[PDB]
RNA sequence: AACAUG
RNA sequence: ACUGCAGGGGAGACUGGAAUUCCUGGUGUAGCGGUGGAAUGCGCAGAUAUCAGGAGGAACACCGGUGGCGAAGGCGGGUCUCUGGGCAGUAACUGACGCUGAGGAGCGAAAGCGUGGGGAGCGAACAGGAUUAGAUACCCUGGUAGUCCACGCCGUAAACGGUGGGUACUAGGUGUGGGUUUCCUUCCUUGGGAUCCGUGCCGUAGCUAACGCAUUAAGUACCCCGCCUGGGGAGUACGGCC
């Protein structure tokens, strides 16, 4: 149900700003746990990935 | 910190053979080392009372291991004391 | 030596010929020290999510070294400090 | 005595008024006309019946400087809202894609402390 | 870095000292002093200009090297950190590798041993000087100048620093130690970095005679005095002075400064 | 809005 | 000890974007603000609105939960550096080295105190406006200390699960956090089973004055410590200690 769990050692990256639009909503926010499917461990890999690559600017912070 | 290597070398010098890991010896020998290690990180870092807290716990716990061996022979505790150091 | 990765984002108005040999001054400093250094990947130019620094293009570097902590940091005071690098993130890449 | 043939209407709706204003697309303001302008004194001015007064007046008074299509950000809390739009519209205007532009802190300022009414 | 006496004699009850932990090398480089006498508060007429003034212990001049236009490029050696009676600050003895000596307000943090860089390929690290153009935004500096080649004048107290808020084409702006924003010339000189001994205004002085010293002789207020000496003199008991509040010479308070002088239009903003 | 008491 | 594993556990340094306020400039004209309803107030000397630039401080949207970590207080922007504890497996080593702990010591929210910084927003005190018989209040407009930081002092909280620690036992059902291991292991399904350590809900025996608790006990038992002895007077006086 867990698409990183399911699929093993695939990296989840700051790097890889494609694979963090999914995971993404439209305004740019961090998207719910329970609507991804993501275990505890991946969300929280997801995160902080999201939250570097804003810094990088990769991703926008918030675009409508 | 002690690194898997870092603990070979004081097993070394205060094992009694070869692969003693849990004697009063070889256990005081790795927590004054631990609280070597950790009194100099206590003079940076002034207010890491969490971590202090933790020194606290190894004090009481090689305490407690170095009045085991006195009550057992003291002729081991006399020369641990000298290998290592009291007061 | 920890393996670091450290990322750069330079400033778009310098040329393409010039990125690669201008940072080989910066990482001279890594080899010095017994450090490693293995991919010095180029992105080139690419469309910034948010305006850096009143720009809105910008190169971005990935450095990929190995070093130790202490030359790493002394490294990336020397990078902020030079005008034409606008972003600098170095992280650890094992666990 | 000017012309500009597509600008941006900006509406701002709180609890006690709305503001209707109207620029160029790099921010000058056309013209403004407001729910207290419009005569309307305390409470009445945050009805909507005030929104869409306002809304008029703004349109009309910038169709004198040649404007036929705005832009719409909204941005409030506000009841007279979404009849400012729909006031737009029926005054001459095209009204085009609308925006929501309320500010959202991320976790901020501290906000005052909340009333014991 | 403030030792506090203990209350032996009522002289050193709330008493303090700096604690002289910086100091290496209690006596001076002896071809870079110069002699000073004192003066009094008088100028050369014989007259007192400034009162208060007068007593004090005998010093000698510390040259201090706050041009550092000559030697872009030749490092130094920070050899010793010296006392220095002619200011706050602690000043720190250069041994440039060609061979001369030099006095430089010591830096927070340039410790003894230290290599000092000069010109517009130094680092930016505390003690080097570098024209205003080389160093970024944000970095707090100080013994700035005022006119390209004139000399450091601004923020050399102990303690002191400017932040250098940014350049735009041939000025930057500076935020000096009272808040004033003011903007200089880029081809100025500064240090980077901020003055040491920043501790020193906490020093409790304890006794009368410890600021007669210091060359400070005592001070009258106005209030005390007969009105053929001050406006504030006169009265029966003690008064408040029965007027709005003036100088000895009648002047009145408010703002004293030339309100067209002529750097008006290097100034941004005020003090607060 | 509003409103105490026995 | 070795091998792995999860984590807002802590301290230091650097650093990011949103918003609030202020400053400068443009556009712009007469209102804005606030409430149950208003007024004080701000503005017409160019406010509010709006766009661009700049300075500064504080808190970190989403992730985020009923979830995690910590002895408790507590702990969530990022990265790096230093550092503490826990869990599981192997059973390699030591050989009862344990538990509790009067006194003592250390840590200990918020308010407050000292010195020195910093001060956007908030906001005791205070001031005006309203309401009212009054309004030393609630509501509105302002607003100082304080809230922040560095280093010390303070040692109190409905500091609570109103439940001191250790250990052993005594039906199950059912979510969730971290491992380990088994049959068709890919029956892709990351499904069921077994087992170890947490954290919730229900529920049996038993206990309880009742409410309730119920393998995370307030059940059945053993070891050690703190405390209670009608309500007020009173956690006060007096004495001592800090
Ligand atoms: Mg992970
Ligand atoms: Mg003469
Ligand atoms: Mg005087
Ligand atoms: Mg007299
Ligand atoms: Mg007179
Ligand atoms: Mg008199
Ligand atoms: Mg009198
Ligand atoms: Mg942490
Ligand atoms: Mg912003
Ligand atoms: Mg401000
Ligand atoms: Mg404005
Ligand atoms: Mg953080
Ligand atoms: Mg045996
Ligand atoms: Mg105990
Ligand atoms: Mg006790
Ligand atoms: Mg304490
Ligand atoms: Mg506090
Ligand atoms: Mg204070
Ligand atoms: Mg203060
Ligand atoms: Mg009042
Ligand atoms: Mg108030
Ligand atoms: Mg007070
Ligand atoms: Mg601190
Ligand atoms: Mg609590
Ligand atoms: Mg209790
Ligand atoms: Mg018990
Ligand atoms: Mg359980
Ligand atoms: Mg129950
Ligand atoms: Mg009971
Ligand atoms: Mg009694
Ligand atoms: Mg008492
Ligand atoms: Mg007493
Ligand atoms: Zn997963």
């Amino acid at each position: 149900k867990c698409v990183f769990c399911a699929k093993k050692d695939q990296a989840i990256d700051y790097k890889d700003t494609a694979l963090l639009r999914t995971y993404i909503s439209e305004r740019g926010k961090i998207r719910a746990r329970r609507v991804t499917g993501n275990c505890v461990q991946h969300q929280r890999d997801i995160a902080l990935a999201v939250k570097n690559a804003r810094e990088v600017a990769l991703l926008p912070f918030t675009s409508s | 910190a002690l690194t898997a290597e870092q603990k070979k070398e004081i097993l070394r010098s205060y094992g009694l053979h070869e692969t003693d890991t849990g004697s009063p010896e070889a256990q005081i020998a790795l927590l004054t080392k631990r609280i070597a290690d950790l009194t100099e990180h206590l003079k940076v870092h002034k207010h890491d009372h969490h971590s202090r807290r933790g020194l606290l716990l190894l004090v009481g716990r090689r305490r407690r291991l170095i009045k085991y061996i006195s009550q057992i022979d003291v002729e081991r505790y006399r020369s641990l004391i000298e290998r290592l150091g009291l007061r | 030596m920890r393996p670091y990765e450290i990322m750069v984002i330079l400033d778009p108005t310098l040329d393409e010929r010039t990125v690669a040999p201008s940072l080989e001054t910066f990482l001279n400093v890594v080899r010095k020290d017994g450090g490693k250094v293995e991919k010095v990947d180029i992105w080139g130019k690419r469309r910034l999510a948010y305006e850096i620094a009143k720009h809105a293009e910008g190169i971005y570097v990935v450095i990929d070294v190995k070093a130790a902590p202490a030359t790493v940091s002394e490294l990336d005071r020397q990078l902020s400090l030079n005008e034409s690098v606008l972003r600098t993130k170095v992280m650890r890449t094992d666990k | 005595k000017k012309n500009v043939p597509h600008g941006a209407a900006h509406i701002k709706s709180t609890f006690n008024n709305t503001i209707v204003t109207i620029t160029d697309p790099q921010g000058n303001v056309i013209a403004w006309a407001s729910s207290g302008h419009v005569g309307f004194k305390g409470s009445r001015k945050s009805t909507p019946f005030a929104a869409q007064l306002a809304a008029e007046n703004a349109a009309r008074k910038a169709q004198d400087h040649g404007v036929r299509k705005v832009d719409v950000f909204v941005k409030g809390p506000g009841s007279g809202r979404e009849t400012a739009i729909r006031s737009l519209q029926a005054a001459g205007l095209e009204v085009g894609a609308i925006s929501d532009v309320t500010p959202q802190p991320h976790n901020g300022v501290r906000p005052p402390k909340r009333r014991r009414v | 870095a403030i030792r506090k006496y203990k209350p032996t004699t009522p002289g050193r009850r709330g008493a303090s000292v700096s604690d002289f932990a910086e100091i290496t090398r209690s006596t001076p480089e002896k071809s870079l002093v110069r002699p000073l006498h004192g003066r009094g508060g008088r100028n050369a007429h014989g007259r007192i200009t400034t009162r208060h003034k007068g007593g004090g212990h005998k010093r000698a001049y510390r040259m201090i090297d706050f041009r550092r236009n000559d030697k872009d490029g030749v490092n130094a050696k920070v050899a010793h950190i010296e006392y220095d009676p002619n200011r706050t600050a602690r000043i720190a003895l250069l041994h440039y590798l060609d061979g001369e000596k030099r006095y430089i307000i010591a830096p927070n943090g340039l410790s003894q041993g230290d290599v000092v860089e000069s010109g517009a390929n130094a680092d930016i690290k505390p003690g080097n000087n570098l024209p205003l153009r080389n160093i970024p935004a944000g970095t707090l500096i100080h013994a700035v100048e005022l006119r390209p080649g004139g000399g450091a004048k601004l923020a050399r107290s102990a303690g002191s620093s400017i932040q250098l808020l940014g350049k735009e084409a041939s000025y930057a702006s500076l935020r000096m130690p009272s808040g004033e924003i003011r903007r200089v010339d880029v081809r100025c000189r500064a240090t980077v970095g901020e003055v040491g001994n920043a501790e020193q205004a906490n020093i409790n002085w304890g006794k009368a005679g410890r600021m007669r010293w210091k060359g400070k002789r005592p001070s009258v207020r106005g209030v005390v005095m007969n009105p053929v000496d001050h406006p504030h003199g006169g009265g029966e008991g003690k008064t408040s002075g029965g007027r709005h509040p003036v100088s000895p010479w009648g002047k009145p308070e408010g703002r004293t400064r030339n309100a067209n002088k002529s750097s008006n239009k290097f100034i941004v903003r005020r003090r607060r």
